[PDB]
C-alpha cells in the first residue's frame, strides 16, 4: 500500500486519539516498549544509559516520552513533505552512531502499530495506512 | 509561595490543550515562530545561537523543524507535570541539550519566558498568566540547572 | 504552607506507608533507614542522639525516638490543611529543637534530602513536587531559629 | 492483663476509630470535649495550651500531640522495649507537672467512650480497660492502674 | 453513686440506643453476642433458654425479656419505691440460680459497649458505670456493686 | 490587524461556538435575529429568501449558506491565496446587490454578540473585530473596514 | 441444619479478614501460637505430635514457621469457601498431610476447634461463634476424612 | 539491585494488594500459570499429579492456591530473616526430589512478576524491588 | 430446607441447564445420562422402571419418564424458598415412591451421588456445597418412609 | 392444526411468560384464579388439594404440579413419541376422576388469558388455541378438542 494524502490524514487523526493529550501517554509508551523488548530482548543493551533493563524507571519513561514525541512530530508533519524530511534527518543523526538494524526498526514499527490499535481499538485501526506511513518515517530515520 | 501547585498544573495543561493542535503543525509552528520572533526582537544576540537551524530565516524548513522540536519538548514537559518523577528525568535531558553552548544562559530563558507571556494570550482563551509562569518557571528551572546566569 | 490539592496528595501517599494500622517494626525500620542515611550525609549529628542510645539503633530507646519523630512528621502532614494549627505545631517542634545544643539548620536540609531519597523507595507514584511544596515549608518552620 | 491478643484487638479498633486526615482532629476534639465534661476542673490544667478556647490553634495543637502520643504508644503495643522506653519518656514529661492521677482515670473513660462511640457495638471495652491501664501505668507509675 | 442528673442522662441515652421495632432485637443480639465473647463460659449458664443457638426462638425470647427488664428498670430510675420493688423482684428470680456476681460485671461492660456503640461519642461512660452499679446491686445484693 | 495568532484564536473560538448539527442552525437563527433587531430596515433586503418568516425553509436555507460561508472563510484564515480567492467570489455575488456597507458593520456586531454569548467570557473581542474587518473588506472593498 | 451456608461463609471471611494481616506475620503468628498454647494446655499429649517443629518451644523459629503454615492453610481454606470445587481438592491435600501420623485424630481437631473458639473473640471484632464453627467444622470435615476417631 | 529493608516493605504492600483477600486469587493464580506454561510448555510434565495439562481443573487451582500461599508466607516473612529462612528451607524440601532447574525458577519468577504488575498496574509496579526480593526467595528454595 | 442464599445459587445454576426454553432432546439426554449412571451404581433398580420401557431408553415412554422426573426435580428446586409448599410437594413425591415396591432409600442416596457427579459436567462454576445443603434435604424428604 | 412452527412459537411464548423462580408461582396462581372465576363450580373438584384456600401449601403444591405438567408437555412438543407417551400418562391419571371435558375448555381460556396477559400483544392466540387442543385431546380423548 502507499502512504498517500488520504492515508496521511487518517493516520494523523488516529495517532491524535491514541497519543491523546497526556494522561494515557505513560501507559501508551509502556505498552509499546514492553512489546519491543519481548519480541527482541537483545535490543535492551542499546538502552543502557536510559535503564533499558527496567522500563518502569523514570529514566526509561522519559526516553519513551522522547520517542513518542519524535513520532508525534513526524505524524504531524506527514502533510508537509519539506519539513518532515528535515525532522526525519534530525532523527537519523540521533541514531547514526548506534547501529540500529532494519530489523529493529520494523520491530518498533510493529509495536507502535499494536499500541495504537490497543489504544483506539481493532475495530477502527487502519493497518494499511499505518504500515505505509510508518515505513515512510522509519525509512527516513535510516537515511534511506 | 510561587510554587507550581497541582492546581496550577491542571490550569496550564488546559491553557495548552485549548491551543495545541494534535494533528497539524499549523498551530504549533505559528506559536513557536511567534515566540522566537518576540525573543529575537528583545534579545538581538540570541539569533546567532541558532545559526545552525537558520535562526535568521524563521520561515526556512530548518527553523520550522527546530520550532516544532522546541514546542514538542515543551508539550512533553507540560504533560509530565502530572508525573514529576519522569518529568525530572526529562528536564535533565533537556538541560544537557542546552549545555555546552556558549551564549545559552539563564538570562535567555527569562527572556523567552516573557516571549511566551506575550504570545500565549493572543492565541489562548481563558489565559492565566500567574498560573502559567509559576509552572513555566518550574520547567525552566530544571532546564537551566548547570547553566550560566 | 502548601495548596490543598498538593496537601491531599502528600497525605494520601503518607498514609499508604504510615498509619495507625501498621506495626511498629516497620515504623522503626523506616526510622532506622532515615537516620542511618542522615548520619551518612552529616556524621557530626549522630552525637546529638546519644541520650536515646544511638550507639545501638536496635535498642528500645532509639526505636522509640524514631517512632516519635515519624509520629511528629505524621502529625504535621495530617494538619497541612489546617494552617493555623500547623503553625502552632511547628512552633512547638521548633522549640523542642532550638533548645538542643549542636543543631544546625543544615542538618534539617540534610534530613529533607534523606526523606526525598527514601520515600520514593516506599511510596507508589511518589510525587516529589507535591512533597517538596509541602515538606520544605514544614522543614523551615521546624528549623526556624536554628543556627 | 492486656495480653498480646487484646493488644492486637486494641490496635485494630484504634486504627479504625482514629481514621485519616481531618477526622483525626474531630476524634481528638471529641475526646477532649468529654474529658472537660467528665471533669470540668481539669480544664484549668491546660492554660499553657489555651484550653480557654478548644478551637484555638494552641489547644488544637495540644490535642494533636496527645492523640499522636496515643497512636505511637498503641503502635508499639507489640514491642515491650520500645513501648516502655516511650512510656518512660512520657513519664519524664508529665511528672514535673504534679498531676492528680485521678485525671488519667478520667482520660481513660473519655477515650473508651470516644473510640467505642466511633467504632460501634463491637468495641471491646474490657480489652481497652486492661490495655489503657498499661499506658497510664507507664506514664504515671501509680498503682491505681495495677 | 448515680445521682438524679446521671439517671436522667442514662434514661435519655438508653431510649436512643434502644430504638423502635426490630432495632431492639438487633440491639439485644449485639449485647448478648458481646457477653458471650467477653466470657465464653457464661454461655453454658443459659442452656435453659437454648444458648447453643442464638437465633433460636427460645434464646431470642430470652434476649427480649432481658432488654425488656433493662428498659423497665431504667424507666423507673426516678422513682425509688417502684425501682427497688422491681430490683427485689429480679433478685428473687436470679438468686436461686446461684450465679457468680462477676458475670454481672461482665454484663455491665457489654451493656456499655452496646449502648455506647449505638449512641455514639457523647455516651457518658461514668454515668452508666455508676447507675448500672445500682441495678447490679439491686439484683445480686453483692457489695461488689456498692 | 488580524495577525496569525488572532486568526488561530478566531478559528478556535468559532469552532467551539458554532458546534455541530442542529446547534449550527440555532446559532445562525440567533445571529440573524440580532441583525434584524439591530437594524430592522435590513430585513426588507432579504425578501428573495423570505425574511418575512425566519422559520420558513427559504430563510433557514439562507441562514445556512451565510454561516457556511463564514465557516469556510474562517477555515481559510491561514491561507491568503485561498482566502482572497473566496472573498473575491463572495464580492462578485454581493456587488450586484448594491448593499449599504453599513449593514456589514451591523453583521459584525451581531456576529460578535452571538459568538461571545455562546463561547463565554474568554471571547477575544479585539481579535474578532480585527479579523472580521479582513472578511468584510474582502466582500465589500469598502475602506470603512480598513 | 448446622450446614455451612453461603451466609455463614461470608461472615467467616469477614471475621477472618478483620483480623488477618496481609503484610506482617505479627498478627498471624500471635493467633496461631495462642491457639496451640490453648490446645496444648487442654490436650497435653498433643505437644509430642509436633516434636519435629519444636512444639515444646512455641517461640522457636521452627514452631513459628509451622504456625505460619497452619494459619496459611486455614486462610486458603476460608477463601476457597467461595469456590467449593477447588476447596474440596485443597482439603484432600491437607488430609493426606495429616494422615500417616499416629496421634493425629478427629479428637484433636475438635479440641483445636475449641481453641479457636476461645482465641478468636479475644482478637476479632464482631465475632459470631455460631457461624464460625459451622464453617470451621465444614473445613475440618474434609481434613479428617481418613483419620481415626 | 538489592533486597534491602525498604524494598521488602514495598514488596510486602504491593503483594498484599495483588494477592488480596481471596476474591481475585483464582484469577491471580491462573494468570501466573498460564504464563509459566506458555513460556515453558515442557514444565507441564512435573505437574502430572495436579493436572498440569488442564489448569482450569479444581485439582490444579488447588495447587496454584498452595503456591500462592507459599509466596504469601515468604513475603510476609521478608522482614523476619530467621523465620523466613526456616520456611524457605521447608519449601526447599518440598521441591528437593523434583529436579527443578534454575531456569524454571526464573520462569515462574517472571510470571509472578507479570501477575503482580497485571494485578496492581504497570504504573506502580516496582520491578527492581520485586526482582531482588524474589531472587532472595527462589534462591532459598533452591538450597542456594 | 436450605438457606435463601444457597437456594438462590442452586436455582440459578439449574435454570442455566434446565428451563422452559430448552428442547426436550437435551432434557432426556441429561435424563438418560442420569439414569444410566444410576443403573451402574445400583443395577438392581433398573427392574423398577420396566413399566416405562427401560429396556429401550430411546423409546417415547422412557424419554417421557425422565422428562417428568427432571420436571419434578425442577419443581422442587424452584420452590426452595417456599418451605411450606416444598414440604407438601415432597410429601406427594414421597407417596408416589413409597407405593412403588422394591424401592430402597439407598437408591435415592445413589441418585444423589449421580446428580453430584453429572451436574458439574453441565454447570458453570458448579457449587457442590450449596447443592449439597439443598439437595440432601430434598432427597430425604422424597425418600422419607422408604426402606 | 398445531404445526411445527406453531409448536415452536408456543414454546417461545410459554418460556417467556412462565419465567423463573417465584414468578412461576405467580403465573400459576393467576392461571387458577382465572379458572375458578371463569367456572366457580370447578373449585369443588379440588378439595383433595385444599382449593378451599388457594394460598395453602396444599393447593400451591397442586398449582406447581399442573404448571410443571404444562411445561414438560410443551417442552416435548417437537417429539411426538415422548409427547404422546406423557399425554397417555396424564390421561391415565385424569380418567378415574370422571371429569367433565368442558372444564378443559375452561382451563384453556384461562391459560390463554394468563400467558397473553403476561407475554403482551404479540401473543399468538390462534397457535395457542390449536396447540392446546393437542394437549387437551391427549389428556381427555374427547373429540370436542378435534
Ligand atoms: C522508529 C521510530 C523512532 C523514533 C521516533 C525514535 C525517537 C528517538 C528520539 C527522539 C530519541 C532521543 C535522542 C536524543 O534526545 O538524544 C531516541 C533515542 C534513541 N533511540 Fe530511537 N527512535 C526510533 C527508533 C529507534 C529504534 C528502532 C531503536 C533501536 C532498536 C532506537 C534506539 C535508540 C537509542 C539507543 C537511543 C539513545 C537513548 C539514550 O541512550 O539516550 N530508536 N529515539
Ligand atoms: C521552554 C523553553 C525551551 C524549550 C522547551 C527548548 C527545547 C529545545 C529542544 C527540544 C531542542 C532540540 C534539541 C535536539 O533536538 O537535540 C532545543 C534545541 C536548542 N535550543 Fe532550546 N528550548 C527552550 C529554550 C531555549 C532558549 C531560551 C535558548 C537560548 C537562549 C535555547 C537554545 C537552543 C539551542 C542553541 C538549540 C540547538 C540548535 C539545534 O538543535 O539546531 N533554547 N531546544
Ligand atoms: C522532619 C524532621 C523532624 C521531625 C518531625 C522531628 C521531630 C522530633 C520530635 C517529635 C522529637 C521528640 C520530642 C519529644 O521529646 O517529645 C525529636 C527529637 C529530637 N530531634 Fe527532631 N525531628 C526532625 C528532624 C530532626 C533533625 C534533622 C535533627 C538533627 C539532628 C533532629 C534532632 C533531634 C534531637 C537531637 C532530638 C532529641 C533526641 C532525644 O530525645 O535525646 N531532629 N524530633
Ligand atoms: C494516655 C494519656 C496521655 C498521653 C498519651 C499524653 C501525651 C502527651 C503529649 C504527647 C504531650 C506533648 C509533650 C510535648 O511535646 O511537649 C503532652 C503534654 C501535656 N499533658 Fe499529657 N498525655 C496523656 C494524658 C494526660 C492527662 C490525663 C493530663 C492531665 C490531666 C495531661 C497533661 C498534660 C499537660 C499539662 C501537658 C503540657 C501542656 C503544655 O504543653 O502546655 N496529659 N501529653
Ligand atoms: C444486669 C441486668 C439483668 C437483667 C435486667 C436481667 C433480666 C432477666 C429477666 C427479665 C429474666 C426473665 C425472668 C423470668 O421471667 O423467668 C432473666 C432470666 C435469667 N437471667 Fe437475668 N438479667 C440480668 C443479668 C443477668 C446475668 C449477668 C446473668 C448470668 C450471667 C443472668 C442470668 C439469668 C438466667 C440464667 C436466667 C434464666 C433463663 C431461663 O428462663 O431459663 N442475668 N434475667
Ligand atoms: C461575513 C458576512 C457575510 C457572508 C459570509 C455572506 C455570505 C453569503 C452567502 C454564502 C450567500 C449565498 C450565495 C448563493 O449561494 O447564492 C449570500 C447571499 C446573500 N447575501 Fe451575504 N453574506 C454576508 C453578509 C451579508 C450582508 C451584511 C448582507 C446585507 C445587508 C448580505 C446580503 C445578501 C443577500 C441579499 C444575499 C442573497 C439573498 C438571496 O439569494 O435571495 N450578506 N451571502
Ligand atoms: C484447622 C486446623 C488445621 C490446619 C489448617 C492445619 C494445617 C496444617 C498445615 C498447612 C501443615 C503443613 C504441612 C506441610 O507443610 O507439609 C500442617 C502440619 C501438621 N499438622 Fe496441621 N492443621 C490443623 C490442625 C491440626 C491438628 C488438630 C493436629 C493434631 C492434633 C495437626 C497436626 C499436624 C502435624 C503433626 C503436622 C506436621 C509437622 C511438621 O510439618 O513439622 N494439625 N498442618
Ligand atoms: C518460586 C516459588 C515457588 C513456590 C512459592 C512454590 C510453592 C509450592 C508449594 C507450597 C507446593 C506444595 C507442596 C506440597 O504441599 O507437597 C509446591 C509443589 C510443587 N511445586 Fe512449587 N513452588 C515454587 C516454585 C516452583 C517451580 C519453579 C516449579 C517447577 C518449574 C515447582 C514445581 C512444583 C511441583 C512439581 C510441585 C508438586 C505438586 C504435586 O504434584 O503435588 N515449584 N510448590
Ligand atoms: C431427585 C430424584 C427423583 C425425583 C424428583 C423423582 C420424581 C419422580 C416423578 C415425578 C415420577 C413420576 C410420577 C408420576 O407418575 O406422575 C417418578 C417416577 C418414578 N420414580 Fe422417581 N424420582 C427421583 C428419583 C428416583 C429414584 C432414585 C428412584 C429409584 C428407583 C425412582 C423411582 C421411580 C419409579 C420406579 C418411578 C415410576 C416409573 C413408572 O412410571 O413406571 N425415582 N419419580
Ligand atoms: C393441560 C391441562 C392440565 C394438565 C397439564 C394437568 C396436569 C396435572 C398434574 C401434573 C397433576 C398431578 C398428578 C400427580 O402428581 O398426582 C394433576 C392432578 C389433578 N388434575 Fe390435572 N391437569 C390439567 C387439567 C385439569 C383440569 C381441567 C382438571 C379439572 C377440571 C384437572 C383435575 C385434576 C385433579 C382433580 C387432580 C388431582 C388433585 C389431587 O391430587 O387431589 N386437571 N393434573
Ligand atoms: C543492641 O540491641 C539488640 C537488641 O536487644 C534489645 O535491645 C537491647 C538494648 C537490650 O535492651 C536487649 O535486652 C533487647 O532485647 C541486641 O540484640 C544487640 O546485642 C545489642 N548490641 C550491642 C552491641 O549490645
Ligand atoms: C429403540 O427405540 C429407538 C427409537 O425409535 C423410537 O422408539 C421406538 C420405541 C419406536 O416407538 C419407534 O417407532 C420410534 O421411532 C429405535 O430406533 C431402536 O431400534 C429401538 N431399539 C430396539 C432394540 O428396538
Amino acid at each position: 500500500s502507499e502512504c498517500g494524502p488520504l492515508q496521511r490524514l487518517k493516520v494523523k487523526r488516529q495517532w491524535a486519539e491514541a497519543y491523546g493529550s497526556g494522561n494515557g501517554r505513560e501507559e501508551f509508551g509502556h505498552f509499546i516498549w514492553a512489546n519491543v523488548f519481548k519480541v527482541a530482548p537483545s535490543a535492551r543493551d542499546m538502552f543502557k544509559r536510559v535503564r533499558g533493563d527496567n522500563i518502569y524507571t523514570p529514566a526509561f519513561r522519559a526516553h519513551a516520552t522522547r520517542v513518542l514525541g519524535g513520532l508525534d512530530m513526524c505524524v504531524a508533519l506527514l502533510d508537509d513533505e519539506s519539513v518532515l524530511n528535515t525532522q526525519l534527518a534530525h532523527l537519523a543523526s540521533q541514531h547514526s552512531s548506534r547501529g540500529v538494524s532494519a530489523e529493529q526498526y520494523n520491530v518498533v514499527e510493529h509495536a507502535v502499530m499494536m499500541g495504537v490499535e490497543h489504544e483506539i481499538g481493532q475495530n477502527v485501526f487502519d493497518k494499511d495506512a499505518w504500515q505505509a506511513c510508518l515505513d515512510v518515517i522509519t525509512s527516513g530515520i535510516q537515511g534511506n | 509561595s510561587n510554587s507550581c501547585t497541582t492546581e496550577d498544573r491542571r490550569e496550564m495543561q488546559l491553557m495548552w490543550a485549548n491551543v495545541w493542535s494534535a494533528q497539524f503543525t499549523g498551530r504549533r509552528l505559528a506559536i513557536a515562530q511567534a515566540v522566537f520572533k518576540d525573543l529575537f526582537a528583545h534579545v538581538p544576540d540570541a539569533v546567532g545561537l541558532f545559526d545552525r537551524v537558520h535562526g535568521t530565516e524563521i520561515d526556512s524548513s530548518e527553523f520550522k523543524a527546530h520550532c516544532i522540536r522546541v514546542v514538542n519538548g515543551l508539550d512533553s514537559a507540560i504533560g509530565l507535570l502530572s508525573d514529576p518523577s519522569t518529568l525530572n528525568e526529562q528536564l535533565s535531558h533537556l538541560a544537557t541539550q542546552h549545555q555546552e553552548r556558549a551564549g545559552v544562559t539563564k538570562g535567555g530563558f527569562s527572556a523567552i519566558a516573557q516571549s511566551f507571556l506575550r504570545v500565549m494570550p493572543q492565541v489562548a482563551s481563558c489565559f492565566n498568566p500567574d498560573a502559567w509562569s509559576r509552572c513555566f518557571n518550574r520547567i525552566t528551572n530544571g532546564m537551566t540547572e548547570g547553566l550560566a546566569e | 504552607f502548601c495548596s490543598e490539592a498538593d496537601a491531599t496528595i502528600v497525605i494520601k501517599q503518607w498514609n499508604q506507608i504510615y498509619n495507625a494500622g501498621i506495626g511498629a517494626k516497620s515504623r522503626w525500620t523506616m526510622g532506622n533507614e532515615i537516620f542511618s542515611s542522615l548520619f551518612k550525609l552529616k556524621p557530626e549529628s549522630e552525637v546529638l542522639f546519644n541520650n536515646v542510645n544511638v550507639a545501638n539503633m536496635s535498642s528500645g530507646a532509639f526505636h522509640a525516638h524514631t517512632v516519635r519523630v515519624l509520629s511528629g512528621l505524621d502529625m504535621g502532614i495530617n494538619y497541612l490543611n489546617d494552617a493555623g494549627t500547623l503553625t502552632s505545631l511547628t512552633a512547638h517542634l521548633a522549640a523542642q529543637h532550638v533548645a538542643r545544643t549542636g543543631l544546625k539548620a543544615v542538618y534539617f536540609d540534610a534530613m529533607g534530602k534523606v526523606l526525598m531519597t527514601v520515600l520514593p523507595s516506599l511510596i507508589d507514584n511518589f510525587n516529589p513536587d507535591a512533597w517538596r511544596n509541602c515538606l520544605l515549608p514544614l522543614k523551615n518552620a521546624i528549623a526556624k531559629g536554628l543556627p | 492483663d492486656c495480653n498480646i491478643l487484646q493488644r492486637l484487638k486494641v490496635k485494630m479498633q484504634w486504627a479504625k476509630a482514629y481514621g485519616f486526615g481531618t477526622e483525626r482532629a474531630k476524634f481528638g476534639n471529641s475526646l477532649w470535649t468529654s474529658i472537660f465534661n467528665y471533669a470540668p476542673d481539669a480544664r484549668d490544667l491546660f492554660k499553657s495550651v489555651k484550653s480557654e478556647d478548644m478551637r484555638s490553634p494552641q489547644f488544637k495543637a495540644h490535642i494533636a500531640r496527645v492523640i499522636g502520643g496515643l497512636d505511637r504508644v498503641i503502635s508499639m503495643f507489640d514491642n515491650e522495649d520500645a513501648l516502655n522506653a516511650d512510656l518512660e519518656h512520657l513519664k519524664s514529661q508529665h511528672d514535673p507537672r504534679g498531676l492528680d492521677a485521678l485525671n488519667f482515670v478520667v482520660f481513660g473513660k473519655a477515650l473508651f467512650a470516644t473510640v467505642g462511640g466511633q467504632f460501634g457495638v463491637c468495641f471491646d471495652l474490657p480489652a481497652w480497660e486492661s490495655c489503657y491501664k498499661v499506658i497510664a501505668m507507664g506514664i504515671t507509675g501509680n498503682d491505681m492502674f495495677s
